């Protein structure tokens, strides 16, 4: 189960 | 920044001359991940070779495994032949049976 | 008999290039398992080892979606760092970033894993910690403080802890026939002349799985860095692996020399050496 990114770069 | 492709060409059996095979092609370690790989057989481009998915290492550099079916011979020499961005030329090696 | 599961993503713009190229391959104990490519006709996770077929459409529909969220989420990153190292247009970058989690054979968490690189190079990576960021470019500073400000270490932190090592379990016996086993190194020694009253000594080790091995050479006690020549491991391509190592020795004291084989399918070391 992949990861989701939070708050972007 | 650029990392130069390191490269290895060898048969994925023993090689046996006049008995069908696998050689392989190994690209590792380069960025960025555009590239150009052709494996030769006596100098010219060998038309239906098989490219393996883009992938990368954990120190973040990628790699690839091009390969083709082949019958080696006596006679006959098989290469590869790197393109990339870190190399003002192309870079090829040629298989070595003991190797 | 530990674990781990990790996904590797990366994008990359290009000068002209409309969108950047967005691809994301998942791992269990190291080997591959699902894959998402934004260049396919129409992108979707997709199963790369034949026990993940036993999903059924909803896990790759969400799977999918999620994907297509990581794709937006690097197409935007990508833009704010250009601006954050002043780059202009017209050039290519990559962004890369692998996360996953380690399990004990006790089948807990030892270690989340959570990392960026651009263009190649460290940017910024979660502590083992699992709560406070490691960042060495000035550039990267603007990330961390964002980070910080928001709070996204608890974010991922619960996915490592929580998700990672859940999802993990469920795969290991899902697929536990054919990622239990390895197989072991069959090895010999070939001989090769050379340079008057010196031959090289070429110990092979052939068809093993995982990757992870070691080729000494002894004579009769000690080790040998004195010009050890070796590849490194490559795959043969059906799966299992290979490697050399070489030592350059007198012809007639050959059998002085012994190679030496550690793999972790072995029972014990093999020991070897030149045989007519």
């Amino acid at each position: 189960k992949a990861v989701y990114n939070f708050a972007t770069m | 920044i650029q990392k130069t492709p390191q490269i290895q060409v060898y048969s994925r059996h023993p090689p046996e001359n006049g008995k069908p095979n696998i050689l392989n092609c190994y690209v590792t370690q380069f960025h960025p991940p555009h590239i150009e790989i052709q494996m030769l057989k006596n100098g010219k481009k060998i038309p239906k070779v098989e490219m393996s998915d883009m992938s990368f290492s954990k120190d973040w550099s990628f790699y690839i495994l091009a390969h083709t079916e082949f019958t080696p011979t006596e006679t006959d020499t098989y290469a590869c032949r790197v393109k990339h961005d870190s190399m003002a030329e192309p870079k090829t090696v040629y298989w070595d049976r003991d190797m | 008999g530990p674990h781990s599961m990790r996904y590797f993503e990366t994008a990359v713009s290009r000068p002209g290039l409309e969108e950047p190229r967005y691809i994301s391959v998942g791992y269990v104990d190291n080997k591959e398992f699902v894959r998402f490519d934004s260049d396919a006709e129409n992108p979707r996770y997709e199963p790369r080892a034949p026990w993940m077929e036993q999903e059924g459409p909803e896990y790759w529909e969400r799977e999918t979606q999620k994907a297509k969220g990581q794709e937006q989420w690097f197409r935007v990153s990508l833009r704010n760092l250009l601006g954050y190292y002043n780059q202009s247009a017209g050039g290519s970058h990559t962004l890369q970033q692998m996360s996953g989690c380690d399990l004990g054979s006790d089948w807990r968490l030892l270690r989340g894993y959570l990392q960026f690189a651009y263009e190649g190079r460290d940017y910024i990576a979660l502590n083992e910690d699992l709560k406070t960021w490691t960042a060495a470019d000035m550039a990267a500073q603007i990330t961390r403080r964002k980070w910080e400000q928001s709070g996204a270490a608890e974010h991922y932190k619960a996915y490592l802890e929580g998700e990672c090592v859940e999802w993990l379990h469920r795969y290991l016996k899902n697929g536990n026939a054919t990622l239990l086993r390895t197989d072991s190194p069959k090895a010999h020694v070939t001989h090769h002349p050379r340079s008057k009253g010196e031959v090289t000594l070429r110990c092979w080790a052939l068809g093993f799985y995982p990757a992870d091995i070691t080729l000494t050479w002894q004579l009769n006690g000690e080790e040998l860095t004195q010009d050890m020549e070796l590849v490194e491991t490559r795959p043969a391509g059906d799966g299992t692996f290979q490697k050399w190592a070489s030592v350059v020795v007198p012809l007639g004291k050959e059998q002085n020399y012994t190679c030496r084989v550690y793999h972790e399918g072995l029972p014990e070391p093999l020991t070897l050496r030149w045989e007519p």
